[PDB]
């Protein structure tokens, strides 16, 4: 009775979940844009009506690709640079006590040593100023990384400033974006669009705080894979930024020492003027308002009469215990203890000053056996940044008590990429289709 | 009426449209199916795309629908595969829902199409022998 | 050589669900094969329970036993499982998983015939 | 009759069968033609396979047998190539033996097919002008 | 006849295993005589 | 028994057995290993 | 330019086989060319032995010489060889390897004509 026959259609708009390899699109840097394709000046986007897709931020494969690409580019950038093998010698160090404040006592060491020269049958005597975190006692000291591995000095011309990069998919695939506000990174998104590729994402590296990120356009957002479980970190996204001003005020000096044929080592000659601690400033009222909003949002998931406490970091390595970042080539590690110290109960112009430290021997990613010696920067340095999110972790959480205490977290860098690629997914098109029709061959 | 420009829908605009409305824009979707270690990855991706396109073209050609976007066949529609009428398919459903409904009966239809095309080719060869 | 291995609990209580799994090695289960579940008990002899199609997942069951059975297939693990609901004392038996088929040429003559008849597993129903 | 499975001969196992029986399962052979330094070698092999498939398809298309597995043509069979009748070809020989026998009269047949297809196309164009 | 141990070249070690295998390439195009007419 | 040209004495002869012959063998000395650090993250293992 | 050079033993015995080989440079022998063998002897003058078609390997022989003439072609070496069985005293001559062909367009007019008539070699027959 039906007398219907199969009919083949090529080009049906149907897609399936898939994984692929995206490529560059960007408008001397560590993130090589030379090998990255130029971007189209007029990005094109299509709004898919009546399409409600499924999204899950904690299973996205784009984060892994971004992490691998960033690590590969970082490794590539350091290949044509000097290796500081001769630097493992017996240093003789003394204390620096020339115009130093009380808090900067013992932080700097004046170390003299021997060194090679362009001729392999001659030696020279040199000296430099080192940080107390870099030298370990053996009046004789040695570099911290000497017993682990010799490692590379970063070239002084490549800049560490992040640059936005866009990720565009191959032919036959599509990038779906969820334009629905209030979406919390998991579930069905009813408003969907197809884009050729994403907005510029700056690979900003930091811990305990998200800097120079994107802001929620509705309100403070809280995300977590399983909020009931205390072992999963909580990502908080603000709706307005908080300005932070960091500075190193020491007037450093740089000198070059020739350690071989066409090989130079950049040492800290001397400090001009006074010696003072590098520090950061954060507004007080703005932080109070932001924390009030964060506590109000957290009240939704943990009961309407709970007490919300912010406390200090538990402990561990200096990288995971302190807000670590890079300000103009110098690596800062800072003690965010005046921020996460408060209690909240259901019911002018000063600022919080975080004093903090600089470092030179860097193990950027969570790896053992490779450093990156940062050459010193000349002169005072200052930077200003936006805080637009937090990474928190719930301590304890047992039913015995009615108080929840949150502490700052970090360490894993994937979470930095996760906060930006939460609304994107990749699919692959399936054009072939079969349908019933009255026409016959 | 004169001097006004027009711009039409893009790649996947008809994803939410009905099957009948979506079948009128198959060309736009068909066009985009074609177009040191990172070089290896990019070249592998390009080769994979080319291989997928060639496989789809071979699958279309084996059924006798070569060089066509819409091609009727001779295989009857079994009522077991679906029980809905044309009114509720081509003006009420979309392609994604149809695929979700039918995806369990794909390979057998392909085999039926292959055998039907082979039989038709043999019959044509026999006919031309006279 | 194709080998079939039955597995499952050796005992079950009345009114509970009896689950058995037959694993196949040497041939893919997603092919055009009808995997059959049979049982043998004293007094009743051999009794065919049902079968399932690997490729299309089509299932056929004994009318006498009714809707108390559900057959499933897992291609990744290369296995097929039988789930018999509302077990009773009469269901105590030795279960066999098997398959019968023929190897021919495309629109031509036959070459060979194949059956395997795996070792089977004893199952007893009692609280 | 019911409840019995069936499997069929797949790949080149049908090479010992006669030409008549061997030309009945062309699809099984046809479908299998498509699917750091080691990566280079693998990519080169894949590109070579794709190129060979494209060359074969172009050669088929130039003769006018595009999108076909069996396509009988207009070129007459010269007796100088082979004097065996159809009784001793399609029922008492295999494809390998036939290929060995006519290995030295292949290019001329290809050229004749090309010229015949070109002439047919020109004649069709002339006819359509009326 | 006196036989002594040999060796040295490692290709003989592989040759003892791959003695029964060979590689061929398929040629799917063919032309035959037949009774149609285009 | 296999050979490219068995009449030629410049070609080796390959013999394949029907049944295997078990050979058991050992070094019985109780050796000791010690690590010497010869550089930054570089160790040499010697017989103590 | 296209050149041809002959080679082979200059002295042959009666009833033996005379083998000559002509090697060409400047053009391949696998194309549509007919390679011809000619000989000149006192009194008789120019005499044609036979020819071979490079592409198809179709050969034509002089009826006067009967079956004593054979031709072969090697594409890898770009050469072609003439073989004369049962050589007698009448076969003493200078042998040349030649080729004649016209260069034209495809369904149109003719552009040029070409013949080369290589140097050749003297061959005498005696025990
Ligand atoms: C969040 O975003 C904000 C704004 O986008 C970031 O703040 C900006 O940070 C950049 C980089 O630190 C800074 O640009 C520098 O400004 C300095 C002062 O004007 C410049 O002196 C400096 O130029 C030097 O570095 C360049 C490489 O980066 C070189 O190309 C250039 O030649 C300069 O180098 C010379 O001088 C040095 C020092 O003497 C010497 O060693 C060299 O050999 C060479 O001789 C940069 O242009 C912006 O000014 C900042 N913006 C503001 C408003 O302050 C912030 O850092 C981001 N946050 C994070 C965490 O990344
Ligand atoms: C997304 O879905 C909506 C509805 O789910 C689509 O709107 C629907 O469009 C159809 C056809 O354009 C409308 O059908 C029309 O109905 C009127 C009144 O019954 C009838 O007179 C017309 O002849 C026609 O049949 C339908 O009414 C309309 N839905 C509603 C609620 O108005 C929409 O088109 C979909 N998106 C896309 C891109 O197609
Ligand atoms: C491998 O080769 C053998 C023979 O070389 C094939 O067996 C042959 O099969 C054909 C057709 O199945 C038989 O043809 C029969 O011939 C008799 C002659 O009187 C005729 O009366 C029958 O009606 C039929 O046409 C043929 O006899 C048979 N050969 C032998 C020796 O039994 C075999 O099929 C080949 N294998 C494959 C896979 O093709
Ligand atoms: C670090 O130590 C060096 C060496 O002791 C200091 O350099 C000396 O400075 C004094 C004056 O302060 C000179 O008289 C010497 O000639 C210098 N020595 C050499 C070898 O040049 C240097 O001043 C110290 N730096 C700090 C910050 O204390
Ligand atoms: C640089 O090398 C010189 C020698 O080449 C060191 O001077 C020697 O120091 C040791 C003690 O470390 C004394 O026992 C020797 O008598 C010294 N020799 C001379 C010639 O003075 C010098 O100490 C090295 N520099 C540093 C900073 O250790
Ligand atoms: C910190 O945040 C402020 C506000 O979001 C940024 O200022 C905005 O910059 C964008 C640049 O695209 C302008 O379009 C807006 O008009 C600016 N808003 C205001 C209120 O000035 C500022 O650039 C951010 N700073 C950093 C370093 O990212
Ligand atoms: C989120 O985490 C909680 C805590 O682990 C999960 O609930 C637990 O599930 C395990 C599973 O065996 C039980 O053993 C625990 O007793 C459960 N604890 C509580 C407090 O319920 C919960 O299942 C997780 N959410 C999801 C979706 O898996
Ligand atoms: C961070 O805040 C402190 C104040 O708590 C600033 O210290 C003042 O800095 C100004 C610079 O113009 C001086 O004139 C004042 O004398 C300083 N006062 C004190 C008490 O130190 C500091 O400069 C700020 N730093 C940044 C980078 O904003
Ligand atoms: C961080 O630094 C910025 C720029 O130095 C400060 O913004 C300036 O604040 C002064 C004092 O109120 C104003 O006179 C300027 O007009 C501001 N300039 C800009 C560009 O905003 C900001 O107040 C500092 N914040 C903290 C917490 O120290
Ligand atoms: C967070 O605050 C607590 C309390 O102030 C810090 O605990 C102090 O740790 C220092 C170690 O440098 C001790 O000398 C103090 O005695 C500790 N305080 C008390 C009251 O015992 C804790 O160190 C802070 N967090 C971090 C990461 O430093
Ligand atoms: C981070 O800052 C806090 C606040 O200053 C530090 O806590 C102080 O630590 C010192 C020891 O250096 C104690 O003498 C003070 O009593 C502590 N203050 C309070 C209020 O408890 C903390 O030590 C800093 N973190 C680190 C790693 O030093
Ligand atoms: C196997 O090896 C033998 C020994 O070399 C080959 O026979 C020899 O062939 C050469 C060819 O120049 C002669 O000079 C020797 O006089 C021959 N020796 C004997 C004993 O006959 C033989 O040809 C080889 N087998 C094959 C198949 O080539
Ligand atoms: C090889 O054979 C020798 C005997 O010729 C074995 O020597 C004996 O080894 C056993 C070890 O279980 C000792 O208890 C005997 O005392 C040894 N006898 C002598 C005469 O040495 C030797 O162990 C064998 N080794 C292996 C690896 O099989
Ligand atoms: C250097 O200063 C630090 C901190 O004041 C002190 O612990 C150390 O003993 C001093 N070393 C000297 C004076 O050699
Ligand atoms: C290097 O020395 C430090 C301090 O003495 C020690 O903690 C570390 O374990 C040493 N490295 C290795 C690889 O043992
Ligand atoms: C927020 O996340 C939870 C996780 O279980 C999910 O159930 C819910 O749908 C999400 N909210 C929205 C608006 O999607
Ligand atoms: C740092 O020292 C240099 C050299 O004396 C001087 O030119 C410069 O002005 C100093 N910087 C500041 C901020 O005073
Ligand atoms: C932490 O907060 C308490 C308020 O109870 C305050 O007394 C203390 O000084 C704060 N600590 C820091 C390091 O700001
Ligand atoms: C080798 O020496 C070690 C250390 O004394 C001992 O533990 C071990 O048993 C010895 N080996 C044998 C085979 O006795």
């Amino acid at each position: 009775a039906e007398n219907l026959w199969v009919t083949v259609y090529y080009g049906v708009p149907v897609w399936k979940d898939a994984e692929t390899t995206l490529f560059c699109a960007s408008d001397h840097n560590v993130w090589a844009t030379h090998a990255c394709v130029p971007t189209d000046p007029n990005p094109q986007e299509i709004h898919l009506e009546n399409v409600t897709e499924e999204f899950n931020m904690w299973k996205n494969n784009m984060v892994e690709q971004m992490h691998t690409d960033i690590i590969s580019l970082w490794d590539q950038s350091l290949k044509p640079c000097v290796k500081l093998t001769p630097l493992c010698v017996t240093l003789q160090c003394t204390n620096v006590t020339n115009n130093i404040t009380d808090d900067m006592r013992g932080e700097l060491k004046n170390c003299s040593f021997n060194m090679t020269t362009e001729l392999r049958d001659k030696k020279q005597k040199v000296y430099s100023l080192f940080y107390r975190l870099d030298v370990v006692q053996i009046k004789e000291y040695r570099l911290i990384n000497c017993n682990t591995s010799a490692c590379t000095q970063a070239c002084p011309k490549v800049s560490f400033e992040p640059i936005p990069i866009h990720y565009c998919a191959p032919a036959g695939f599509a990038i779906l974006k969820c334009k629905d506000k209030k979406f919390n990174g998991t579930g069905p998104c009813p408003s969907v669009s197809t884009v050729q590729c994403t907005h510029g994402i700056k690979p900003v590296v930091s811990t305990q705080l998200l800097l120079n990120g994107s802001l929620a356009e509705e309100e403070v957002m809280i995300r977590s894979e399983n909020i009931t479980n205390n072992a999963k970190n909580i990502l908080v996204q603000f709706n307005t930024p908080v300005q932070i001003n960091c500075t190193r005020p020491n007037n450093n000096t740089r000198k070059s020492i020739r350690i071989g044929p066409g090989q130079a080592f950049y040492a800290t000659g001397d400090i001009i003027g006074d010696i003072r601690q590098a520090h950061c400033n954060v507004s007080k009222a703005t932080w109070n308002e932001t924390l009030g909003k964060v506590v109000k949002q957290l009240r939704k998931h943990f009961g309407n009469n709970t007490i919300i406490r912010f406390a200090n970091s538990s402990g561990g390595d200096l990288e995971v215990t302190t807000h670590s970042f890079n300000c103009g080539g110098e690596f800062f590690y800072c003690n965010t203890s005046g921020l996460f110290n408060s209690t909240w109960i259901s019911n002018s112009n000063d600022s919080i000053t975080l004093p903090c430290r600089i470092k030179q021997i860097i193990n950027m990613w969570q790896r053992i056996g490779q450093c990156m010696y940062a050459p010193p920067i000349q002169g005072v340095i200052r930077c200003v940044s936006n805080i637009t999110g937090l990474i928190l972790t719930r301590d304890g959480g047992s039913t015995n008590s009615t108080t929840e205490t949150f502490r700052p977290g970090g360490g894993d860098m994937r979470d930095n990429w996760r906060s930006e690629l939460y609304k994107y997914k990749v699919v692959k098109i399936e054009p072939l289709g079969v349908a019933p029709t009255r026409c016959k061959r | 009426a004169v001097g006004i420009g027009a711009v039409f829908l893009g790649f996947l605009g008809a994803a939410g449209s009905t099957m009948g409305a979506a079948s009128m824009t198959l060309t736009v979707q068909a066009r985009n199916l074609l177009s040191t270690v990172w070089g290896i990855k990019q070249l592998q991706a390009r080769v994979l795309a080319v291989e997928r396109y060639l496989r789809d073209q071979q699958l279309l050609g084996i059924w006798g629908c070569s060089g066509k976007l819409i091609c009727c066949t001779n295989v009857p529609w079994n009522s077991s595969w679906s029980n809905r009428n044309l009114s509720e398919i081509w003006d009420n459903m979309t392609w994604l829902q149809w695929d979700k409904e039918i995806s369990n009966y794909t390979q057998i239809i392909y085999g039926l199409l292959e055998e039907s095309q082979n039989q038709q080719e043999k019959n044509e060869q026999d006919l031309l022998a006279l | 050589q194709v080998q079939l291995q039955e597995s499952g609990p050796g005992l079950v209580k009345p009114s509970e669900t009896l689950s058995l799994t037959c694993a196949v090695s040497g041939v893919s289960i997603s092919g055009n094969y009808y995997w059959n579940w049979i049982r043998q008990s004293p007094g009743k002899g051999l009794e065919w329970i049902g079968n399932i199609h690997g490729n299309t997942a089509a299932t056929v069951y004994n009318p006498s036993l009714g809707s108390r059975v559900t057959f499933s297939r897992d291609t990744s693990k290369n296995q097929f499982s039988l789930r018999l609901d509302s077990v009773t004392a009469a269901d105590t038996a030795v279960y066999f998983c098997a398959t019968l088929y023929e190897f021919r040429v495309y629109m031509g003559e036959r070459i060979s015939y194949h059956d395997y008849w795996g070792q089977g597993l004893l199952v007893t129903v009692s609280a």
